[PDB]
Formats: C-alpha cells, sequence, structure tokens
C-alpha cells in the first residue's frame, strides 16, 4: 500500500515516483545516524524536498528549472544524499537571506517549541488568522500543546501562503507576538492577523529606508507576496533586521485592538 | 588606563561596601550602605539596583564588577548629577561646605573608625581653598584628578 | 595498532563530524571514566593522494608533539595518548560533554561580561603558557574552543600551531579568513614583511571578545576580499545601539588587541594586567595617603549614589518605545537577538558564508547596496 | 515495528475513533516474544530441529530502532502509557538501555499514578462519567472533557510492584505494594480482589479539574479484574520468597539492560572473477575468488529471502512460511548449514537488480559504513558476524584496471580493524567458519529447493 501511495502520488511521472522513495531511504538514513536535522521539521514532506532541492541545484551552476530538472536526475546517489544534508544541515553552497528563507518556509523548518508557544499565545487571544483562516483558541483546549494533531493546526494554517519566503516571515512574526505576549500582563482579547503584521512591517521598512537614502530601485516588490525584496534578504536581528520592524509592527496591531497596554518583566 | 591606584581606590571602596569579607556585596549589603548614607530604599529596590549592575550574580555585586560600574562610564550630565549628588550626601547640613566633622559623619555611617587629626588632615591635604570645607568645586576637580 | 586502541577504550557514540576527522566518544575500560577520541581519517575516502596522506600524518605527528609539549593545564585538553594505523589516526583526550564555543555562542547571541571574563581569563592564561614556552596557535576560532559542564575553556585543534625557533616569524597563512591578523594578510600579500610572530594569538583572541559580547565578528562582509581591507587597515566600530551597554572598561581592552601594528599589541602576560580581569583578594591591607582614604569615603558615597541614579534612569518598557525603537533598549534588542538565533541559529556554522554576523543587519540597506 | 493495531488498549490512538496506530506495547511485545522464540523448542528437551521456532535478528532488532525512537512515548498519539510498564519490565524486557527504562518509568510516575493506581494514557476516558457509554467511538471535543479526571487502575501498580522483584529495589516493592493493598477492594471471604479502574464521582468531576489527584474515587469495571488480579498474585508470590525472578523468567528476559559489548565484525573480501583479485592484489589485498570459496558458496541475500519462504509451510493447514521479506545485515551476517552446505549470502546493500543504490561506489561505503555500525552494536547471536562483500566489476573505475578509490580506501579500512565504528577482523571465508553463527536450516533438510538443488550440485 504505501509503494502504491507513492506511484498513486507520482502523479504519472515516474522520475518523480524513484526520488520520491531515493530520498526517502536518506531521510530515513540521516533520521537514523544525525537525528538533529528533524528537529526542526515535525512533517517530512518527501514531495516538496525534491522541489527544494531543485532551487538550490538551480541558483547553484545558475540555470533554468527544466535544466535543474533533468540535473536534478543526473546526481550520483552520494552526490544525492550529499545535496539533501546540504538541504537538510544548513550548509550553504535573488539574495542571501531570500534564499536562506526560500529554503526555511519551503521546508516548514520552525524553532524547536514553536508548536508549543502557539499554545501559550492562543490561549492570551481569540485565534491566529493567516489570509484569512483563523485558528481559534478552541484549539488550545481541544489539543494538548505537545499533541502532533495541533502541531497539523498550525502548519495546515501556515500553509495558508503558498510563496515559501513569506510562510517564514509569518513564522517568524508568530514569534515575535510570543516575545511580546511575556512582556504583555493583559490578553489582547481578539483576532489577530499574523499575515498584516508583515505587511506594515514591510510599509514600515519601507518608510525607515527611504529615509536612510534607499532608491525606489533597490526597494522592489515582490510580485505576489507584497514584501519588498530587500525586507526578505534583510538579515533578522540588528538596528534594521526584518525581526526587529516585525517586533515593530507587533505593536501597531496590538494598539488598535488593545487601547491599554501594560508591559512588565522587560 | 585606571591606575594602580583608582584601581586600588575602587577595592577599598568595595571594601567599605561589604561588612562582612564575604567577597561580594548583597542586596542587604549594599542596603546597609545606603541606609548609612541615608538613602533607605525598599528592599525590592535594592534587588533591582543589584540586577542593574550585574544581571546574574544573583543579588551580589561583585568587585571586578563593581570596578566595571566605578569606571566613568558616566555622561558628563550623568556624572554631573551624580557628582553633586555625593555632595549633598556629604552635607547633611546642606550649607554647601564639608566639614571636617561631616567627613566624619559619614565614616561613622559607613563604620570605619579613623582619627580626628587626620579626618581634618583629609580635608587640609586636599583643601586649599575652602580651609575646613572642600568646596564643591574643589569635589569636583578632585574627582577627575 | 587497532588492537591497542580496543584493548583500553571502547567507542560508544558519535560526538561531532569534521572534513576528515571525526570526534568519538569512548569508554576507558581499565578506568571506566568517559573520554573523547577524535578520529582522522588519513586516506580521507581516497580523495587525499599520497602526499595529502604524507602530509595529514606529519600534520598529525606534528599536532601530537606540541599536545606532548603542553600537559597538565588547567585549560587545554590532555592527549592521553595516541594511535596512529596506516589507515587512521587515533587521538584520544578528555571528554567535554558541551560542545564547542560557537554551539554556546548560537545558544546565546550576546554572552555576558561576567561570564566572558573567567572564559578569556583561562584563555588568555592559555595563551601564557602558549607564549612561554614559545608556540603560536594561528587558529583561535571559538569552534576551536571548547566548554565542560562547569563553563570551562579547553582550546582544541592546535592542528595550524607551529614553534617558532627563538626569533623566527612565520610566513604560511594558516587560519579560517575572518580570525587572521592584519599581517597575516599582509605577509600574504608582500614578501618583505619577513613574517609574524607570537603576537599573533593576541590578535585573535581579541576577536573572540567582539563576537562573544556582540554575537558577530569585528570584520565581517560575504564577499571574501573585502573582509581583509578592513582587517588591515583595521576599521572597527563599537556601534550602536548594541555597544553603548557594556562598562567602558570593556572597549579599551578591545582596542589593544586589535591594534593593526603587531609591537603595540596587548600581549598576554600585560593583557591579564588590564582593569578587566583584576580580581577581589580579601586580603590587602591597601594603604592610602589621606587624600587616598578621602577618596575612598568619597567613592564609596559616589557608588552608592551612582547605583540608584543608573537604575533610576532605566526605562520600562512601554508600548511606545516599542514602536518607535526596539533594538535601541537593552531587554528587547537582547530578546531579538534570542528569538534570531532560534529560528536561524542552523544557519550559522563554520566558515565565511556562515557566520553570525549574517543574523545582524546593523546598517542601511542604501549604505550596504552603495557599491 | 512497521503495522499499526488498536493495541492494549483495543481502541487504536487516543481518539478512539478506529484508527490504528504504532504502540510501543505492540511493537515491545513482539520483540520480546521474538526473542523468547528465538531458537526455541517447542517440545522441550525432548524435541528435535523440527520443533523449533526460528527467529529472523532483522525483525527483532528493527523493533529496537522503533521502542528507541518511540519510546518515553507509546505512541505518536500518547506522550506516555502505562501499558509501557508491560514493555520495559515486565513481562517483556524489551527495552536495552537502562536510562530509557528509568526516564519512561518516571514519566509514567509524573504523569500517570495518583492515589488510586495509574492512569492507562492521558485524556483516557474509559469510563469516565463525562463520556456516554453507548457510544463506541469518541468525538474529538470530548477529549478534552476526559481531562485530570481519567479513571485510574491499579493494575498498572502490580506492573510496578513486578518490575521491584525484578530490578531487586525492596522498596520499590514496598511503596507499590502498600499502595495497591489500599486500593484492593475486600471481598467473598475476605480475599482482596483488583479493582479494574477507580472512577471519580459524577458530582466530583468539577474538583479533580482544579485539584488533581486527590478526590476520592469509587471502584468501577471488573472486580476483580482477572488480568490485574494474577499479577498481584504474581508479585506477591515473588515478593514473599515463594518465586524467583527467573522461574518465572526462564528465558532470561530480565537481563536485557546490562550492556553488551560490541562484536568484532568479521569481512572477507572476494574477488567476482580471477581478473579482480589480481587489481586488489596489485593494491595489496588479501581475497579469495567466489570459486576458491567452495565448498562455501556465496549467494545474493535476495536467496535467503526466498529460502525462509518455506519456514513454517504446512498445506493441510495451508500455511504458506515466512513472505517474502528484505533481509539486512543481522540475517545475512550469518553462516548458514543448508543440507550440510556451508551459505554465506551477500549483504542486500550490494544487491544491483533491485534499484541504483548499488551501482554508486561511492555509495557502497556509506551504506557499508553504515551497516557495519548497526551489526557491530546489535548483534545478539554466538558467534561473530560475517559480512562476505564481494569485489564486482561495477565497483572498479571507468577504466577498468583500477579499483575505484572510495571503494578502495574501504577496503584498506577494513584490514586495518577499524571502519564506520565497528571492529573488522578481515580474513579469508574458510577462516571465520568456526567464529561464526552456524545457523543450521533445518526446513532444507528433506521451487527455492528445486533451485537450490541444483545450486548445490
Ligand atoms: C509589551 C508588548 C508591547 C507593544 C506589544 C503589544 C503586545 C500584544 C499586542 C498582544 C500580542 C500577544 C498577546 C499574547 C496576549
Amino acid at each position: 500500500a504505501l509503494t502504491q501511495l507513492i506511484d498513486e502520488a507520482s502523479e504519472g511521472d515516474m522520475s518523480i515516483s524513484i526520488l520520491t522513495q531515493e530520498i526517502m531511504v536518506y531521510l530515513a538514513m540521516y533520521m537514523r545516524t544525525q537525528p538533529g536535522l528533524f528537529a526542526e521539521m515535525f512533517r517530512l514532506r518527501i514531495g516538496l524536498i525534491i522541489q527544494v532541492m531543485a532551487t538550490e541545484l538551480a541558483h547553484s551552476l545558475r540555470c533554468s528549472a527544466e535544466e535543474a530538472t533533468e540535473g536534478l536526475m543526473n546526481l550520483s546517489p552520494s552526490a544525492m544524499k550529499n545535496l539533501l544534508h546540504h538541504i537538510l544541515s544548513g550548509k550553504e553552497f535573488q539574495g542571501q537571506w531570500q534564499r536562506r528563507r526560500r529554503l526555511d518556509g519551503a521546508l516548514n523548518r520552525v524553532p524547536v517549541g514553536f508548536y508549543q508557544k502557539v499554545w501559550k499565545v492562543l490561549q492570551k487571544c481569540h485565534g491566529l488568522s493567516v489570509e484569512g483562516f483563523v485558528l481559534p483558541s478552541s484549539t488550545t483546549r481541544e489539543m494538548t500543546p505537545g499533541e502532533i494533531k495541533f502541531s497539523v493546526h498550525v502548519e495546515s494554517v501556515l500553509n495558508r501562503v503558498p510563496q515559501p519566503e513569506y510562510r517564514q516571515l509569518l513564522v517568524e512574526a508568530i514569534l515575535v507576538l510570543t516575545m511580546l505576549a511575556d512582556i504583555e500582563i493583559h490578553s489582547i482579547g481578539s483576532i489577530i492577523a499574523v499575515e498584516k503584521i508583515v505587511h506594515i512591517a514591510n510599509d514600515l521598512f519601507l518608510q525607515e529606508q527611504k529615509t536612510l537614502g534607499a532608491d525606489d530601485t533597490m526597494l522592489a516588490k515582490d510580485p505576489a507576496s507584497g514584501i519588498c525584496t530587500l525586507l526578505y534578504d534583510s538579515a533578522p536581528s540588528g538596528r534594521f533586521g526584518t525581526m526587529t520592524y516585525l517586533s515593530k509592527a507587533a505593536a501597531t496591531y496590538v494598539q488598535e485592538f488593545l487601547p491599554h497596554s501594560i508591559c512588565a518583566m522587560q | 588606563q585606571l591606575t594602580e591606584e583608582q584601581i586600588a581606590e575602587f577595592k577599598e571602596a568595595f571594601s567599605l561596601f561589604d561588612k562582612d569579607g564575604d567577597g561580594t556585596i548583597t542586596t542587604k549589603e549594599l542596603g546597609t550602605v545606603m541606609r548609612s548614607l541615608g538613602q533607605n530604599p525598599t528592599e525590592a529596590e535594592l534587588q533591582d539596583m543589584i540586577n542593574e549592575v550585574d544581571a546574574d550574580g544573583n543579588g551580589t555585586i561583585d568587585f571586578p564588577e563593581f570596578l566595571t560600574m566605578m569606571a566613568r562610564k558616566m555622561k558628563d550630565t550623568d556624572s554631573e548629577e551624580e557628582i553633586r549628588e555625593a555632595f549633598r550626601v556629604f552635607d547633611k547640613d546642606g550649607n554647601g561646605y564639608i566639614s571636617a566633622a561631616e567627613l566624619r559623619h559619614v565614616m561613622t555611617n559607613l563604620g570605619e573608625k579613623l582619627t580626628d587629626e587626620e579626618v581634618d588632615e583629609m580635608i587640609r591635604e586636599a583643601d586649599i581653598d575652602g580651609d575646613g570645607q572642600v568646596n564643591y568645586e574643589e569635589f569636583v576637580q578632585m574627582m577627575t584628578a | 595498532s587497532a588492537q591497542d586502541f580496543y584493548e583500553n577504550y571502547e567507542p560508544k557514540e558519535i560526538l561531532g563530524r569534521g572534513v576528515s576527522s571525526v570526534v568519538r566518544r569512548c569508554i576507558h575500560k581499565p578506568t571506566s571514566q568517559e573520554y573523547a577520541v577524535k578520529v582522522i581519517d588519513v586516506t580521507g575516502g581516497g580523495s587525499f593522494s599520497p602526499e595529502e596522506v604524507r602530509e595529514l600524518r606529519e600534520a598529525t605527528l606534528k599536532e601530537v608533539d606540541i599536545l606532548r609539549k603542553v600537559s597538565g593545564h588547567p585549560n587545554i585538553i590532555q592527549l592521553k595518548d595516541t594511535y596512529e594505523t596506516n589507515t587512521f589516526f587515533f587521538l584520544v583526550f578528555d571528554l567535554m560533554k558541551r560542545g564547542e564555543l560557537f554551539d554556546y555562542l548560537t545558544e546565546k547571541v550576546t554572552l555576558s561580561e561576567k561570564e566572558t571574563r573567567k572564559i578569556m581569563r583561562a584563555l588568555l592564561e592559555v595563551i601564557c603558557t602558549l607564549h612561554k614556552l614559545n608556540i603560536v596557535h594561528r587558529d583561535l576560532k571559538p569552534e576551536n574552543i571548547l566548554l565542560d559542564d562547569n563553563m570551562n575553556i579547553k582550546l582544541t585543534d592546535f592542528g595550524f600551531s607551529c614553534q617558532l625557533e627563538p626569533g623566527e616569524r612565520l610566513r604560511e597563512v594558516c587560519g579560517t579568513p575572518s580570525y587572521l591578523a592584519p599581517e597575516i594578510i599582509e605577509c600574504s600579500m608582500n614578501e618583505d614583511h619577513p613574517g609574524y610572530g607570537k603576537e599573533v594569538d593576541m590578535w585573535s583572541t581579541g576577536v573572540i571578545m567582539y563576537t562573544l559580547l556582540a554575537g558577530s565578528p569585528p570584520f565581517w562582509h560575504r564577499k571574501q576580499m573585502l573582509m581583509l581591507r578592513m582587517i588591515m587597515s583595521g576599521n572597527y566600530q563599537f556601534g550602536s545601539p548594541e555597544w553603548d551597554d557594556y562598562s567602558d572598561t570593556v572597549k579599551d581592552l578591545v582596542s589593544r588587541f586589535l591594534v593593526v601594528q603587531p609591537q603595540n599589541r596587548y600581549t598576554a602576560e600585560e593583557a591579564l594586567a588590564h582593569p578587566f580581569f583584576q580580581q577581589y583578594l580579601v586580603e590587602e591591607v591597601r594603604h592610602f595617603s589621606p587624600r587616598g582614604k578621602f577618596k575612598v569615603i568619597a567613592l564609596t558615597v559616589l557608588a552608592s549614589v551612582r547605583i540608584y541614579y543608573q537604575y533610576r534612569r532605566v526605562k520600562p518598557v512601554t508600548r511606545e518605545i516599542v514602536i518607535r525603537d526596539p533594538y535601541a533598549l537593552r531587554p528587547l534588542r537582547r530578546l531579538i537577538d534570542a528569538y534570531a538565533f532560534r529560528i536561524y541559529g542552523h544557519w550559522v556554522k563554520k566558515g565565511q558564508q556562515q557566520n553570525r554576523a549574517a543574523l545582524f543587519e546593523n546598517t542601511p540597506k542604501a549604505v550596504l547596496l552603495s557599491l | 515495528y512497521k503495522t499499526a493495531d488498536f493495541g492494549i488498549w483495543e481502541r487504536g490512538d487516543k481518539t478512539n475513533q478506529g484508527i490504528s496506530e504504532l504502540n510501543a506495547s505492540s511493537v515491545g511485545m513482539a520483540k520480546a516474544a521474538l526473542e523468547a522464540l528465538d531458537e526455541l523448542d517447542l517440545f522441550g528437551v525432548k524435541g528435535g530441529p523440527q520443533s523449533v521456532i526460528h527467529v529472523l535478528a532483522d525483525e527483532v532488532q528493527h523493533c529496537q530502532s522503533i521502542l528507541n525512537s518511540l519510546l518515553p512515548r507509546a505512541s505518536t498519539s500518547k506522550e506516555v502509557d502505562a501499558s509501557l510498564l508491560s514493555v520495559v519490565s515486565f513481562p517483556a524486557f524489551a527495552v536495552e538501555d537502562s536510562q530509557l527504562v528509568e526516564l519512561t518509568k518516571q514519566e509514567i510516575i509524573t504523569k500517570l499514578q495518583g492515589r488510586y493506581g495509574c492512569c492507562r494514557f492521558l485524556r483516557d476516558g474509559y469510563k469516565t462519567p463525562k463520556e456516554d457509554p453507548n457510544r463506541l467511538y469518541y468525538e474529538p471535543a470530548e477529549l478534552k472533557l476526559f481531562e485530570n479526571i481519567e479513571c485510574e487502575w491499579p493494575l498498572f501498580w502490580t506492573y510496578f510492584i513486578l518490575d521491584g522483584v525484578f530490578s531487586g529495589n525492596a522498596e520499590q516493592v514496598q511503596e507499590y505494594k502498600e499502595a495497591l493493598e489500599a486500593v484492593l477492594i475486600k471481598g467473598k471471604n475476605g480475599v482482596p480482589l483488583l479493582p479494574e479502574l477507580y472512577s471519580v464521582p459524577p458530582d466530583r468531576v468539577d474538583e479533580e479539574y482544579q485539584n488533581p489527584h486527590t478526590v476520592d474515587r469509587v471502584p468501577m469495571g471488573k472486580l476483580p479484574h482477572m488480568w490485574g488480579q494474577s499479577l498481584y498474585i504474581l508479585g506477591s508470590l515473588m515478593a514473599e520468597g515463594f518465586l524467583a525472578p527467573g522461574e518465572i523468567d526462564p528465558l532470561n528476559r530480565r537481563f536485557s539492560t546490562v550492556p553488551k559489548p560490541d562484536v568484532v565484525v568479521q569481512v572477507s573480501i572476494l574477488a567476482e572473477t580471477e581478473e579482480i583479485k589480481t587489481i586488489l592484489k596489485d593494491k595489496g589485498i588479501y581475497v579469495e575468488t567466489i570459486a576458491e570459496v567452495y565448498p562455501i558458496r556465496v549467494q545474493p541475500a535476495r536467496i535467503l529471502s526466498h529460502i525462509y519462504s518455506s519456514l513454517g509451510c504446512n498445506n493441510r493447514m495451508k500455511l504458506s512460511g515466512r513472505p517474502y521479506r528484505h533481509m539486512g545485515v543481522l540475517g545475512t551476517s550469518k553462516l548458514y548449514d543448508i543440507r550440510k552446505t556451508i551459505f554465506t549470502f551477500t549483504p542486500q546493500f550490494i544487491d544491483q537488480q533491485q534499484f541504483y543504490l548499488a551501482l554508486d561506489n561511492k555509495m557502497i561505503v556509506e551504506m557499508l559504513r553504515t551497516d557495519l555500525s548497526y551489526l557491530c552494536s546489535r548483534w545478539r547471536m554466538t558467534g561473530q558476524p560475517t559480512i562476505t562483500f564481494p569485489i564486482s566489476h561495477s565497483m572498479l573505475d571507468e577504466d577498468g584496471t583500477s579499483l575505484n578509490s572510495s571503494i578502495l580506501a574501504a577496503l584498506r579500512k577494513m584490514q586495518d580493524g577499524y571502519f564506520g565504528g565497528a571492529r573488522v577482523q578481515t580474513g579469508k571465508l574458510s577462516e571465520f567458519l568456526t567464529t561464526s553463527c552456524c545457523t543450521h536450516l533445518s526446513f532444507m533438510d528433506p521451487e527455492v529447493a528445486r533451485y537450490l538443488d541444483h545450486l548445490l550440485a
């Protein structure tokens, strides 16, 4: 049945069917010998693994996706295993962090305990909405924080954004609520749109660079997401990092929903 | 750049802070001092206060840590306020002149027993303008020195 | 022989990995004591040509030598004994349950002033022993530094070390790029400079100071040669908002190791004599002139007043200051760095394209894209 | 290890919705049963090879790979189950790492035990007064209704008593004996009865919601619980010196937690043709050819899998023997005695007809490196494992006159005595005849037999 499911999920393309099971051996090979590469991935998505492995072998030896598709068939099993380990371990051979966010939100790689941190935040809220799909606080009572079924619910909401790079922006956006939630004594008591916090953070990332001397050329919009391409390439921390602007926009949204706030314990 | 002298001055100050020879200054110990000098802050205040300086240290300040504070991290305004404050701490009278006896008042407060003439001498050694008084200008000139 | 290896130790689990060397935990059967074994593949899977196979042995044969020249010292591992085979070279040393300082620096992005002081107090006292025996490391990276359950520093991988003949200065370029002293590159780009001596380790140690206390290398940028001009010229900045909260005694000692000219560098013996590493010994008479007593009582007051003033100054976290500038104030900036390294702590590794500074954006995009 | 089942509680996952899951109790129990039946004569001492149950350590240690990964959890849906006491200590002894046993036992302690026994698993609600006894299934929302008010079964306290007797913790056999003696319901002529479960009274459900494990519970369910009652008497028998752990465990499963030293993996590199023996000789590799090993004859791992398809065949009972399952090194590293001819089977990762992972020589070393590592740490048979490694023409260079560097490094690596964390004693297959697991395949003793008949001749 497992082989039949792979073949049916192969939608007829025979090259992916073997690559699906070929990677499955390597995933199990690294899982048995190095369990630490999957500590940040609770769902092993082989199907996109070929896709995410395609992009890095596309950017390396810069070529088209179809040439990479022909290229992916061409590597040796050891090279294929190494390149997958190149993907999973976090070793690097658009932009630097744009290639580290298209490789971090396409694998649905999330920090240890992030699914155990959404549970804490949702108890202080009514839900968490992404692209207008809500993950309500009723889930917190329904499954335990450590329940993998809950991990699916948080995960399912987070794939409502198709583009991989924007998902990781949502991922660390969720955590800037978590870290602001600890400081804030009161609860928002309403819905929070995790998507929007990135958007004004995109907007607020826009204003500061305009003031400091950025041209319209460098701050170019991502066609689908609506985020500046430089914001995707921006480093996480720092004065002008992505999570400084998202630690910045995770407060103006709480301004309208929470008229009065008290922040303690620094 | 802090001289062997300066480091030594910071060290004896650390000694004046800890009555026990603990090698550390506790939230309680700082307190005994502030109250010695007349600023009685909440035991909680103290905890925060020792925390601002250390951040781990479990409420005890250490000397390597101590010097870190006494090195002039202070801004001109910031120090100015402080320099001024000590000066007031010095004059309960608030007359604005440093009594030889006022110096004694502070030591007596810090539990160090030192000779009466020596005290006059301490001021005298440092005293030119204020015969018998250290003026604030003398105090500031002195601290930098 | 391999029989001699298994007659005394039994490797249980894999601790770490390397380019061709694997670190493995073992049990010493006679003593039942935890020990680490580094397992270097001499043949390297067949990639090593006979020259590299020979050179790796000579590098390894040398490597036993330095680790045999320094022993019993608290803060460098003890090579308990070394076994060589035709295909491997086993080296058994102390077990460090915790990993390298790089892994630790990933967990805590900014390493606190008290913690770094004893960390490097050992490292400088490590550096004194190497220089007194006249042995330079040239490789003082935090991944070369191992920490135990008590956080004690165990300097590791003297793989690039070489003993200078009295008054001789090397020319070979040995070391990953960021932690190379200015004359390392200068000797690489010129023949007139007759070489570098034991003062090399001082610069590398001073680099750890900027990395540990700020979470970034002093000089880092994504292309290779650009980092080099920041090194030889020596343009470093205790930038804001990051580097303003630390005490001023930190900054001067950082510049001392970071001076570009070697002779003016701050050698290890006087390095421990800078005010930071001064320790409070309880039993000191500390006699003082009457002016000296008056300062102490004034300084004792000046301290108490100071502490109340500094604290009063700290601004509680409010909604507005988060909106205007999160990084500016410490508690929120350290937090942003902390949750920066929890999400992308897998993205920091060894090398140039994986350094920690890649996780920090301290400059406007326009200035970054100026050239 | 690869089959989902409803398990010890006949309800599958925590949701109780007919969803079978991989429970550690089933995986652990099968591992112990497989080890218990391993070379066991079902007729006792007065038995023969016809009455011996043959168990393959590939499936036994595959259950270990799942137990180590699952524990201290019972499944992906259960953070812990008190039935894991039936796996860590008794009667399975299926966990070999003592740290795992203590960690799992203490996890049961914190999350399940109260003052009336231990809960089967978190959010159980089997007989909690907050579930309707008519519906066989539970809706998803009902799971949160069972929190902290779950029925508590003294059955698992008999397991802790049994664990203490086996481990030798007189303190453990005392804390759980007085605890069990205060929950035992007296009946008939004063005999103790073990309640199946202790249930929260319907009015007092809210109190245990707020303050956990303090409200008085009423005995419900089966009275006596014939399962739990037996181990209570069994624990009582072995705690008052009427029975020893060895008599109830004659197969010595209780020693599963004692450390096992790693084994020395014997490797006999072979050459498919004489002309490959010269390339290896030119590189200084002492090998026998495939023909020089005769009378010992080597075969692919598949052939061994076909052979076991005749073990347990009974036409009248319509039993077809073992299904075709892939054979790992633990099966293929034994020496097989089929019809008085010694058989060694090539390890499966070198099989080239199945897939293309054997056609990359850099992958042979990588698979071999882990496969020796799997062998040394997981060998539980008499003798030392013997991997017969035949060098094929595909493992040579594209030129055809030189051995590939990756395999070339691999072969010398084995002669020096260490490869992949395993001690390798390289030699000839004849030398390892007496220091190997010589398993006699008695079912072959008078399809695959017809092939083996010509193969023998
Ligand atoms: C101290 C925080 C200051 C601006 C940020 C505003 C915080 C919040 C708006 C609500 C988000 C999470 C809540 C968990 C309960």
